[PDB]
C-alpha cells in the first residue's frame, strides 16, 4: 500500500592491475650525480630505498604499458571492449609522448590527453572517454566518478587508469627528482549483481592556501650544467599538521554510518613513512592495518593507491568480505577518503 | 543540471588569422594571464545568482593554455582551479579538472558527481590565455582567449549525447594535436604549438553535427559553439564562449530547459548536455 524508494546500484571493483617500469634504480645510482645536499637521512625520512623510471628507448611510456595493463586485465577478466561504458584517465605529466597507432605520428605532446587515443586503440567502441586530473588522488577521483556514474544507472563497465611518467618532469639537479617515480595502474569497475561489494560513502575536499608549495613550472633546472636548456619541471619552493586526510576519512566514515574499529584494512597514499603514520594514527588505525610501499617503487603520484590496494590484494592483507579505507593527499591541494565494501577483486 | 547564473570575461583584442579554419577570435596581449579575466567573470556568476564564495561545494576547471593562468606566469600546474578556489575564498570546495574535456561533456559528469554527492552550488570554469600557443598558420585554427563562469546546481537528471560530425559520414577527420615545442630557449617562448590540419568542409560539417545532435532533443532550443570563423558575421567566432550570448538570451526569454552542444577539436564530434534554467 506504498510506493516504492529508489536504490543506487552498488559499485563492483572487479579487477585490478598495476605495471612498474623493468628497470630499478638504487638511492647510489649515477642519476643522482648532479644531486646535492644527499645525506643518509634524507633518504631514510622518505623511505624510498628504490624508484623506476619509464625507459623510452625500450618501448616504455605512459601508452604502451597501460595498452599492456589494459589489455592484460581486460583478457584476464573476460570483459568485451564493446561492454565498457566509460574510459576515465589521469596523468599528472603535463607531457605525453606516444599515441600508439591511433596517432602514429605524434611524439611529445601537451594535448590531448589520453583517453579518447587509448579507447580507440583498445577498441572500447562504446567508451565515453573522460581525462580527469585530481595529480596524487587522482585514482580516488576515478573511483568516485566512476562510481557516481554506476550508481545512478549511466554506465555498466567503466574502466579507471592513471598513467604517471612523472621521471620526464624531474630536475636531477635538485633533491626533489629523488622521491617521484613512474607506474600505471588499471581497473574495472561494474553494477554490482549483487551486495557483495558497495562504495559506501567517500569525501573529497581540497584547500589551495599551499597551492604555490608543489608546482609544475617551465624554468631552468635548479643547478644547471652548461647550455641550460627552459623546461617544465616539478617545482618545490616555500617557505604544518597533516590533518585533512583524517578529515576526509571522518567524514567518509560517518556518511558510511561506520568507524574505525568497523575497518579491517586501509590503504593510503604513499609520500613519506612519517606521514602515513600521521594519517593512520589520526583516524586510529594501528600500524598492521596499513603498509608502506613507497620502498620499493618511490612516490608514484596516483599509482601509490591502487598499486598498495593491488599488494594488500595479492598479499592477502586484504580478503573478500573486509570493510577498508582508501584516502590520500594530493598537491593543490585536495584531499580524498573512500569506505569501500569489498568483495572478489580479481589481481592480475 | 540547473544554470543558476553565467559569468563571460572576454579580452577586447581581436586577431584575425586566414585560412578554412581561421576568423576573427579574441586574444590576450602581453603578460595578461587567465586569471585576469577569470576571477571577475566567476564574481559576475556568484553575484548574479546571490551565492556567497563559502558556498561553493565544487570548482571544475577547463583550460588548454599552458602557462600565463595565474600571476606567476610560468607555472602550468595544479590547474587554474586551485589558485581560484584561493582567491574566491572557497574553503568548502572540492577542486579538480577535466583537462581537454568538451564543456557538454564535464557538465554532465559534473552534474552526476555533484548530485550523487549532495553538492547545492556548483562551479564550472572555462578559460584560456593561449600566449603560450602557437596557432595553426596552415590552416588559421586558434582558440579563442577569455573566460566562461558558469554556476550550476546539479540535478542528475542531464541528458547526454556524443554524436558524429555532419557531412560525409565517410571522411576521416584529422582531429586537433597540441605538440610539444622541442626547441625552449626561454621561459617566455611558446610550449607548444596548435596543429589542427586545414579542412575547409569541417566548419560545416561540425554545424551539421550540431543540427542533427539537436534532433535527438526537437522540444528544446539549444545553444552552441562556434570555433571558426567561415559563414560567421565578420569572422568573429568566440570559441565555447558563444555559448554566454546565447545562454542570456534564453534567460531573458524566460526558458526553463536547454540543450548545450559542444565541438571537440580533439575527438572531433560533437557532444550535447540537457541542462535547466534558473528564471527571474
Amino acid at each position: 500500500n506504498l510506493y516504492f524508494q529508489g536504490h543506487m546500484h552498488k559499485v563492483k571493483l572487479a579487477a585490478i592491475t598495476c605495471e612498474l617500469p623493468a628497470r630499478s634504480y638504487e638511492n647510489d645510482d649515477p642519476v643522482f650525480a648532479a644531486v646535492p645536499d644527499l645525506s643518509e637521512s634524507w633518504w631514510q625520512f622518505w623511505g624510498v630505498n628504490r624508484r623506476g623510471y619509464f625507459d623510452p628507448r625500450n618501448g616504455e611510456n605512459e601508452f604502451s604499458l597501460v595498452v599492456r595493463a589494459a589489455e592484460r586485465l581486460l583478457r584476464s577478466s573476460d570483459t568485451a571492449p564493446d561492454s565498457v561504458d566509460m574510459l576515465i584517465c589521469s596523468a599528472s605529466s603535463p607531457i605525453m609522448t606516444d599515441a600508439g597507432d591511433v596517432l602514429p605520428d605524434l611524439r611529445g605532446r601537451l594535448y590531448p590527453r589520453m583517453a579518447n587515443v587509448l579507447s580507440k586503440q583498445l577498441g572500447l567502441s562504446r567508451a565515453l572517454p573522460l581525462d580527469s586530473q585530481m595529480e596524487c588522488a587522482s585514482f580516488l577521483l576515478n573511483l568516485r566518478l566512476a562510481a557516481s556514474m554506476i550508481r545512478q544507472g549511466k554506465a555498466e563497465k567503466v574502466l579507471v587508469v592513471c598513467s604517471e611518467y612523472i621521471s620526464n618532469l624531474l630536475d636531477f639537479t635538485s633533491r626533489t627528482s629523488t622521491l617521484f617515480a613512474d607506474g600505471c595502474a588499471v581497473a574495472l569497475l561494474t553494477r554490482g549483481d549483487d551486495d557483495s561489494c558497495d562504495l559506501l560513502a567517500s569525501a573529497e575536499h581540497s584547500d589551495a592556501t599551499f597551492y604555490e608549495v608543489a608546482t609544475g613550472r617551465w624554468r631552468l633546472p635548479e643547478n644547471p650544467t652548461g647550455e641550460a636548456k627552459p623546461r617544465l619541471y616539478f617545482s618545490l619552493f616555500s617557505d604544518f599538521v597533516p590533518t585533512n586526510v583524517p578529515i576526509a576519512m571522518r567524514r567518509a566514515l560517518e556518511k558510511a554510518g561506520l568507524g574505525s574499529d568497523d575497518i579491517d584494512y586501509f590503504v593510503f597514499h604513499q609520500p613519506a613513512p612519517f606521514l602515513v603514520k600521521a594519517w593512520a594514527e589520526g583516524i586510529g588505525a594501528r600500524p598492521e592495518q596499513y603498509q608502506l610501499t613507497m620502498g620499493d617503487t618511490g612516490v608514484m603520484i596516483s599509482v601509490s593507491i591502487p598499486y598498495t590496494l593491488m599488494t594488500g590484494l595479492r598479499e592477502g592483507k586484504i580478503r573478500p568480505g573486509d570493510r577498508i579505507v582508501m584516502a590520500g593527499a594530493a598537491t593543490g591541494w585536495g584531499f580524498a577518503a573512500q569506505v569501500w565494501q569489498l568483495g572478489e577483486v580479481l589481481v592480475c | 543540471m540547473l544554470i543558476q547564473a553565467v559569468g563571460v570575461n572576454l579580452p577586447p583584442s581581436y586577431v584575425c588569422l586566414e585560412g578554412p579554419l581561421g576568423g576573427e577570435r579574441p586574444r590576450a596581449q602581453g603578460d595578461e594571464m587567465l586569471m585576469q579575466r577569470l576571477l571577475p567573470a566567476v564574481r559576475e556568476a556568484l553575484d548574479e545568482a546571490a551565492v556567497k564564495p563559502e558556498e561553493i561545494d565544487l570548482i571544475v576547471g577547463l583550460a588548454l593554455s599552458p602557462d600565463h593562468l595565474i600571476e606567476n606566469r610560468d607555472i602550468m600546474a595544479p590547474k587554474i582551479g586551485h589558485p581560484l578556489q584561493k582567491v574566491l575564498g572557497a574553503n568548502r570546495a572540492h577542486v579538480f579538472d577535466l583537462t581537454d574535456s568538451s564543456l557538454a561533456r564535464a557538465l554532465y559528469v559534473v552534474d552526476t558527481l555533484a548530485s550523487d554527492q549532495g553538492y547545492r552550488n556548483v562551479l564550472v570554469v572555462r578559460g584560456e590565455s593561449s600566449q603560450g600557443l602557437e596557432v595553426d598558420s596552415e590552416s588559421g585554427f586558434a582558440l579563442a582567449d577569455g573566460a566562461l563562469a558558469l554556476l550550476c546546481r546539479p540535478t542528475g537528471k542531464a541528458a547526454f549525447r556524443r554524436g558524429a560530425l555532419g557531412g560525409d559520414p565517410a571522411q576521416e577527420w584529422l582531429p586537433l594535436s597540441i605538440p610539444l615545442n622541442t626547441d625552449i630557449r626561454q621561459v617566455g617562448d611558446v610550449k607548444g604549438h596548435l596543429n589542427l590540419p586545414a579542412q575547409p568542409g569541417l566548419p560545416e560539417a561540425v554545424r551539421a553535427g550540431f543540427t542533427r545532435l539537436a534532433g535527438d532533443f526537437p522540444q528544446l532550443n539549444w545553444v552552441r559553439e562556434e570555433w571558426f570563423g567561415q559563414g560567421r558575421p565578420d569572422g568573429r567566432c568566440l570559441g565555447p564562449f558563444e555559448l554566454a550570448s546565447q545562454l542570456r538570451a534564453a534567460q531573458r526569454d524566460r526558458l526553463d530547459e536547454l540543450l548545450l552542444i559542444s565541438f571537440d577539436p580533439f575527438g572531433m564530434v560533437v557532444e550535447g548536455v540537457t541542462l535547466e534554467l534558473a528564471g527571474e
